[PDB]
Formats: structure tokens, sequence, C-alpha cells
RNA sequence: CCUUCUCAAACAUUCUGUUUGGUAGUGAGUGAUACUCUUUGGAGUUAACUUGAAAUUGCCUUAAA
């Protein structure tokens, strides 16, 4: 027996769990909504999981829906076998950069400079090429 | 408004006001202003007019407020009333 | 029914709200602090529209001038966001189809980007403006009765002067210097008026009706602009035939 | 700065590295490789750069590449109501005297019409190398090309400023897609500690252009972005030192 | 019913058209046959004064359409051209 | 009664919203009308009478044409009505595009196609080549019949309906 | 059933010239080379590739009734 949750693929632009819970909630209140977003450079992965009460909104909200087209996009949408537990995927967003440096002085940094400089030098004269400098 | 071009008059009951002109308000009545100051030989000046922003053979001035503060000299006042 | 294509319809509309009012605050921030550092434009400035058609640019570096406010729906598809949406309740412009007048300062003048995609604005002229009010304008007004919760047409000279006692102001064509020569303060001239319900320009669903329905989505949809840049210079208009039919 | 001898003795012995016997497109590209402490900050900035350089490797880029593979070739972006002000048949009266010419001028309307789709998209920009646009649009292309073409500072727009003062006419068409061309080698600032320009394609002239161009550009941009080291490589190489410039490093200690 | 017709299908471009191709009848017959000539005109006037005027005070709403205040308004001005000039 | 296979085929259309996004789609390319080409060829000429063709489009619904469109065969998809007074003319329509692989729709009412080329009816009413624009629409679209339509649809071929 | 930041100042008067600014993406994945970093925290950056806008679980109401 299939599962109560809905795997829905082909997720336009503008399409979230506002609008996602919005308008599936018309099948009945559902138990959870998750859109699969994008780990940086906040957008999705165009694709979430659902689930609504029991297995009968899921057969509803589903075939009627199943191949519904829309803007661009015709909206693949089909239930899955018994369990499938969504776990993961959490809402994420852009996480901005966090800058920490350099606390050392150009003592050790600046070394790091030359030992791997000469070092660096050491390298291409494995290669072997000779440089200088 | 309208500019009237070509191409004697009640004898005399209108015609009154000869080369002579009127000076009015903002507060004179809007629906009724210019009509006889047209109908009779003159100007009419509004200071609603001057809210765009003459006053030289202003003689008679007409203003509806309960009390005028202050007067002016050369410039013979009446109600609006008055030009009935 | 949602029509859920209209759904994820007004969120994209909403969405390119936002992200342009957002960057408009942030040149808001730059044109605050003069913190420039690198920006595209300090300066602001107005698109002066007129009528084929015939532009061109100006900045308004006030210089207080009144904007003249027509507001009429726009763009469809949106829910209004936070700030536009006080920004207007201020005006109390929602409830559409509300003209009014608004003195622009340069603290009034930024604030506009905001309402740019909103109301149709112009400098007006008189008559449009004693012609606006002549026709329209209502007072919220208590005495002798009245609990009330009502509003009252303009007629009544006892209204006139007794509210307008304390500007000593009777005879409402006194505001027309308070408003046309831009008078004390401006304030309390147009929070008193209470201001304006225009008609709509055409009314709608009937047969020919529905005709001029379409011709005004054809020129209105032109005629109404926007950047969406935050560097989205203000639009003027010349309202005066606009209210010849419109009032 | 900087030996002549250092990258000449890099650059000549860099062709003994590829001296050795699309792929040989990968090998034979050399490229100039720079750092600093960091570049420019949380910011992601599109904008792209005006080179002045010794030459263009254009002129090399068509004639070595007019029997290519790929075989690049040009566009220009007008804009909307100067479309059919310019037509294609007037600018080809003039380009000529340099031996360059574009292909299409379209406006962005129709790329977000017609060129959307991003298949429809990505294949109608890949095909090329050198891009136009302009200014006033390039504003507004972010949205429109879309994440794809600015991976590569190849098809990444660079702009100019088209429009003339005021009332745009063509005469600065004309000259000033010469002045993109010829003198001028856009290139790219994005974040992080690290830049490589894409320099040249070492089949080309002999190294006596190249390194002339490493000179310029090199203390070019040593001046005002304050560079931590500076390398050579061909595309891929274990880089190859030239100026190691530990002077400007102790700038880190001045902020922190 | 035949922009109804046409605007019931579409074709918009052919809803302008007929919006073009009508007309409005000329009343001027009935004004010859009823109050001919010039003084039969100036007869009964005033009563259409009465609406001009009012009518040209009117605010503009529906079932006004500002066109017709605005040629009123514009006959008022001309008349009282006449008579103010007169 | 119960009704032949070959019928009943029709009855089963495209939806609300299917049906929708197809008009949403030819109602750019209504077959200009009769005022329009006066229009066009007035101007012109007057042009060459005093003082460079991009190959013009529309859809192509000629139902000899359509079915010529077929069997060549050019066409990308065909809208068929439900209702022909006549109902034999469009009988051999599903079958034949099956047969040739070509994206039949049935689309309710001729004077709902009819309405699009400016005629009374149509019943039948297609379209081959489109212009770029909507080319991804297309291929969407009639990825959109297959998908709807054709997919659970092949029971119709059986079934004596009624 | 949505429609896209299509320009600025500055400088010098030349049918144009000079100069500084102004631009955050559909996603998925291929990847051999580096830079840089900081205490494992792997962070930002490095050639150039495939793709039907493809998929699976990286903690205001007149655009009504």
């Amino acid at each position: 027996e299939y599962s109560g949750i809905i795997y829905v693929s082909r997720l336009p632009h503008g399409f979230h769990e506002k609008e996602l819970s919005k308008y599936f909630a018309q099948f009945g209140d559902l138990k959870e909504v998750r859109l699969a977003r994008n780990k940086k450079t906040g957008n999705s992965r165009h694709y979430g999981f659902l689930e609504f009460v029991n297995k009968e909104d899921a057969m509803i909200a589903q075939e009627s829906m199943n191949n519904y087209l829309l803007m661009g996009h015709l909206l693949q949408v089909r239930v899955l076998p018994k369990g499938a537990k969504i776990e993961k995927l959490y809402k994420y967003k852009k996480r901005v950069l966090v800058e920490k440096g350099i606390t050392k002085p150009v003592k050790q940094l600046k070394d790091n400079m030359k030992q791997k400089h000469e070092e660096r030098i050491k390298k291409l004269a494995k290669s072997g090429i000779e440089f200088k400098w | 408004s309208y500019i009237l071009e070509s191409r004697k008059y009640d004898s005399p009951v209108a015609s009154l006001f000869s080369a002579f002109v009127f000076y009015v308000s903002r507060e004179v009545p809007i629906d009724i202003l210019e009509f006889l100051i047209l109908s009779c030989g003159g100007n009419v000046i509004s200071e609603a007019a001057m809210d765009q922003i003459d006053m030289s053979k202003v003689t008679h001035q007409i203003v509806d407020r309960p009390v005028l503060k202050n007067k002016v000299a050369g410039r013979t006042y009446i109600q609006p009333q008055w030009i009935f | 029914f949602v029509r859920a294509e209209s759904i994820v319809a007004k969120t994209l509309a909403t969405s390119r709200e936002k992200e342009r009012i957002k960057r408009v605050s942030i040149l808001e921030d730059k044109k605050a602090k003069n913190e420039t550092q690198h920006i595209a434009s300090g300066k602001d400035f107005i698109l002066k529209i007129t009528e084929g058609l015939i532009r061109e640019k100006t900045t308004y570096d006030g210089k207080p001038a009144l904007l003249f406010i027509v507001r009429v729906r726009g763009p469809l598809a949106v829910n209004i966001p936070n700030k536009a949406f006080k920004i207007l309740s201020l005006l109390r412009l929602v409830e559409t189809n509300t003209g009014v007048f608004v003195k622009l300062t340069k603290n009034v003048y930024p604030l506009l980007k905001v309402i740019a995609p909103y109301v149709v604005i112009g400098k007006p002229s008189l008559s449009s403006i004693r012609s606006l009010i002549q026709k329209r304008g209502r007072i919220i007004y208590k005495g002798e009765n009245e609990a009330e919760p009502h509003e009252i047409v303009l007629n009544d000279n006892n209204i006139v002067e007794e509210q307008l006692g304390d500007h000593g102001i009777i005879c409402v064509e006194d505001i027309i210097h308070e408003i046309a020569t831009m008078g004390e303060s401006f304030s309390v001239c147009n929070f008193f008026l209470q201001p304006f319900k225009l008609n709509r320009e055409v009314s709608g669903f009937g047969s020919l009706n529905r005709l001029r329905k379409i011709k005004q989505r054809e020129a209105e949809s032109r005629t109404r602009q926007f950047s969406n840049a935050a560097t989205a210079p203000v639009i003027e208009v010349d309202i005066d035939s606009l209210l010849a039919k419109l009032n | 700065a900087i030996p002549r001898e250092r990258v000449i003795k890099a650059v000549n012995e860099l062709i003994k590295f590829t001296s050795k016997p699309e792929e040989e497109l990968k090998k034979d590209l050399q490229l100039i490789v720079v750092n600093n402490k960091s570049f420019t900050g949380t910011s992601k900035s599109f904008k792209l750069k005006l080179l002045n350089v010794k030459h263009s490797f254009y002129k090399p880029w068509k004639e070595a590449s007019a029997t290519a593979v790929k075989d690049f070739k040009v566009l220009l972006i007008l804009k909307d109501s100067d479309i059919k002000k310019v037509s294609e048949d007037d600018l080809f009266d003039q380009l000529d005297s340099e031996g360059i010419k574009v292909d299409e001028i379209i406006c962005g309307k129709d790329l977000k019409t017609v060129y959307k789709a991003y298949e429809a998209r990505n294949a109608f920009i890949s095909q090329f190398s050198l891009i136009l646009a302009d200014d006033s649009i390039v504003t507004s292309l972010p949205k429109l090309m879309g994440g794809k073409a600015y991976n590569k500072v190849e098809t990444t727009p660079i702009s100019i400023r088209t429009h003339a003062n005021k009332e745009f006419s063509l005469t600065t068409l004309t000259n000033n897609i010469k002045k993109v061309y010829m003198n001028q080698l856009p290139v790219k600032l994005p974040r992080g500690t690290t830049l490589n320009v894409h320099l040249g394609n070492l089949e080309w002239l002999r190294p006596e252009e190249f390194v002339d161009n490493v000179e310029l550009i090199s203390e070019q941009l040593i001046k005002a972005y304050q560079i931590r080291s500076i390398f050579i490589k061909t595309n891929r190489s274990p880089v190859l030192p030239l100026y190691y410039n530990q002077d400007v490093l102790d700038e880190l200690e001045a902020k922190k | 019913r035949k922009l109804t017709r046409a605007l019931g299908r579409g074709e918009v471009s052919s809803a302008k058209r007929l919006e073009e191709n009508r007309d409005s009848y000329t009343l001027d017959h009935i004004i010859k046959e009823r109050y001919p000539s010039f003084p039969d005109a100036i007869r009964d006037i005033d009563d259409a004064l009465n609406m001009l005027f009012l009518f040209s005070n009117l605010p503009s709403t529906n079932q006004v359409s500002s066109k017709i205040i605005n040629d009123a308004q514009k006959i008022c001005n001309q008349w009282l051209a006449y008579v103010a000039k007169e | 009664l119960k009704v032949p296979p070959t019928i009943a085929q029709f009855q089963y259309t495209l939806d609300r919203n299917t049906a929708a996004e197809t008009f949403k789609l030819f109602n750019k390319y209504r077959p200009e009308t009769a005022a329009e080409k006066k229009e066009r060829l007035t101007k012109e000429a007057a042009a060459v009478a005093e003082g460079a063709s991009p190959k013009p489009y529309a859809v192509k619904y000629g139902l000899n044409h359509v079915v010529a469109l077929i069997e060549n065969k050019k066409a990308k998809l065909v809208l068929i009505a439900n209702d022909v007074d006549p109902i034999e003319l469009v009988v051999f329509l599903p079958a034949l595009c099956k047969k040739m692989g070509v994206p039949y729709a049935i689309v309710k009412g001729k004077a709902r196609l009819g309405t699009l080329v400016n005629q009374k009816t149509s019943a039948v009413a297609a379209l081959t080549e489109v212009r770029a624009e909507d080319e991804a629409a297309l291929a969407k679209l009639v990825s959109t019949i297959d998908a709807n339509f054709a997919d659970k649809y092949d029971e119709v071929k059986k079934h004596w309906g009624g």
C-alpha cells in the first residue's frame, strides 16, 4: 500500500509553503509541507514533499493535479509506497559570508609566504623546470 | 474665457461704469462674479486670480466677509448686494 | 475559488514590489547619509511626461511644491507590502480611487518612490483645484445632534467658518489661497477636507462600455511607466484635462 | 618594475612546457593569475573592466580561429528605439577598416522573449565568445541573460557607453566599437582572494607581444588594488613566479 | 448586438471599426420643423438654460459622462459670452 | 444505446485548464481578418503607389487543408471539435493522427474553434510550424495533451460507450 | 496566468572626446590545476563543460455579476 505523502516535482518560481499549503489545504488540512531550497544563493530545487491527513486526501489532490499544467510547468505529483519518511531539507537561506581574519601578525603568515614560496620553487624544481624568485 | 471676435447696449439700463472697473476678493461669491461687470463696462480682478500670483483704477470693492480688516484708501467699498 | 495560477501570480507580483522597494530603501540609505562610496547616482529626478509623447527629465531640489495625487489601480497583480501599505495608510488611499493633494518637500520627496507605481501624479492647476473641490469633498462634523459616524456634504458656512475659526477662515475659497498659493502649513486645510473620492473614468461591465474599458487598458498601460531600479525617477503628467474627465 | 628576462624565460621555457606532445584548446591557453589579501568584499559584482593592452588578441583570435572548430563571432545589444535607427547594413560600411564585423544586433526584448527558454538561451549565447552590450541595458542584463553566461568572462557582456550627448548618433559606435576592440581587454573582478585574468593563446604572436602585455597589465593592476603575489601559467600549469611582493603584505596588519 | 457579437467572439479590431463606422443622427430637421425659424427657437430655451446650467453644475458621476458636463459648461460660457458681450 | 469504440472517443475532451491554455496560445494566432488584408494592402497600395516580408503566420484551418497537412506529415497539433453536423466528417482523424504520430487534441465545440479563426465554425483547426516565441509553449503544450489526453485514454479505443 | 534596474554625474568643446561610478543569477550535475584562509572552521576565489526552465530527503475588487 502506498504512502500518505505526495512527492511533487517541477516547482516554479514563486511557489513555496505559502502557496503550497495555501492551495493544497483545499484538499484538506495537510500535516506537512516542505520545499527543497538551495543551500546557498537562495532559491529552491524545484521539488518538494507533502502529506495531508489520510491516504485519500493524497489520492484526491494527486490525481486531480497529477498532470496539471501551470505557467511553463506541468506538475508531476504522485504518492509513494508505504512510509517513505519525510526527514530532511530544513528551510534554508543564503548564508552570508562571515570573515574572520587575520588574527596573526605578519610573522607566521608572511613566513608561510616565505617558506611556502621557497618550497614552491622546490615544487617547480621537481617538475623539473628551473626558475628563480 | 472665450475671446469673441467678429466676421448699443440696453439704452441705457446697462453700459454703466463708463471706463470704470471693480475689484473682487477671493471671498466674493464665485458663481456670480464677472456677470454685470462684463455686462456693464469694466474689469474684474479676483484675489483668487492672484492665487496664481491691475489694482489701479479700482475703487469699488466687494467683500462678503462679516468684517474687513483693514480698508484701503482710494477704494470706495460696497458689499456684493450693492451690485444688485 | 483559489484558481491556483492566481496564487503564484500574486506571489511573483508581490516579489517585484519587495525587491524593488528594498533596493529603494538602500538608496534611501545612501541618500540619507551621503555615505556613498560607489553608487549609481546621488541625485534624484522627476520624469516629466506630457503629450506625440514629449518627455524630459528634471530634479525637484525643493523648494516645496505640491504634487497632485490621483490614485488608480495597479499593477493589478499585487498584494500591498508593508511599507507601501503604511506610507499610503497615512494618505489613507486604500479603498482606491481616492484623489488627494500632497505638498512635496524634500522630506516628502524620497518617500515617493514607494508610491510611484500606484497613484499617477502631477502638479495641478487652479481650475483643477477649485473645480475638483467644488464638486466634491466631505466633512465629518458633530453638533446639536449626531453622535455621527456620518459624513456631511459641503454647504454650510456655519461649519466652514466654525471649524475654521481657529485660523480665522470662512468661505473655503480662503483655503484656495491656503492651497493654490499654499497657505500656512497647508495641512489642516486638506486634513479638514477629508479628501476625495473620484468617479472612475469609465464605468464598466456593459457592451459599448467594455470597449472603452479596453482602450483605457491600452493608454493606461502605456503612459504608466516604472523603472523598478531603486534609481527610478518619479513620473509626472499634466493632470488638468485628466480631471476635466474624471471630475 | 618586474624583470623582463624572468617572464621571458617563463614564457619561452613555457613554450617548452607546451612543446611536449578542444583538449588542445584547453592546453595552449596562457593564463595570468593574481592574488591579494581579499577582493572586493561582501558584494557579488558583475562589473567588468576594459584593459588597456599592448594590442588586442582579438585579431589573432579571429584569424587563427577563422579555421577553428568553434568559430567565434560577434554580438551587440542595442537599446529599444535605436534599433530602427542603426540598421545592420549601416554599420557594415564602417567597421571593415579594422577587419572586424558584428553579426547580430538584437534587443533584450528579444532575449526576454525568443531567447528565453534556458536551453534556447544558453544555446543561443554559448556559441559566442566576445560579447558586447550597452551600459543602460547592462544594468538590466543580470536577470535576462541569467546565471549561466556570467560564468564565462567570454560570454559575460562587456559594457560600453554608446549613447552620445545627448541623443546618441552612430559615429561613437563606429569608432567606439574600435575603441572596445583594439586597445582593450576586458577582465572581471570577483570576490575571494584570487583572480586569474584569461590572457592569450600561445600559438599567436611571438612572446614579444605577450611579455609586454604581462608588463602593462601587471604593473597596471598592481597600482590600484595592492596585490599580494602574481603568477602566470598555461591553463594547466604549476604557477610561474614573477613579482613576489611582501611589501604591501603588511597592509593586512594595517587595518586589523 | 454587433458589438456584443464580435466582442462576444473577440476581434478587438473589428469592434474598433464598428465604433467608427457608426454615427449619430442629426436632430436638425425637427429644429427647423418644430421651431421655425429664428424666434420659435428662442421661445422656450430658458427651460433649457435651467438644465444647461444645472447639469453644467453637476459633479461628474456615471450617467453624467463629463463630456456632457464639458459642452454644457462651454455653451454656458458662449451663451454668457453672447449676453455678457451683448 | 451502445456506441461504437470509434465513437465515444469524442465526449472525451480537454479539461477546463488545458483547453484554456490552448487558447492562451492560439489567440495569438488568429488568422487575420478580412478588413485586415484590406488594411495592409491599402497602406502598401498607397506606398508603392508613391514611395522585407517575413513569412506570415496563422493556424492552418481548412479541413481538407488540415488532413492535407497530416499524411505528409506536417502538422504539430490539431484541434478537433466534438460536434459536426455530419458527425461522419472527422471520425477518421483521431485514428489517422494516431497512426501517423501526430498530436491530435479534442477541444469542445465547433463555435469555440470557429471563433479563433474568424469563422462561424471549424470543427478542425490545427498548426504545424510556429514562431519561436511560443515554440517552448508548443513543445510543452503537446506534451500536455500527450500527458493528459493521450496517456491514460488508450482505453477509449475499445469499450463501446453509452 | 506574473512580466523583467534599457542610466548617471564629472571632466574638456571636439559631427565625438576624456574619466569615475551603476549589474546578485532556475536548478541539477562533470571536473582534472591552483589561490587563500583558519584550526579543522574548510571558508571565500581558480580554466570550462552536459542540460527538453529536466528533478527525489547537502541539518486595491469594475479583471463582477
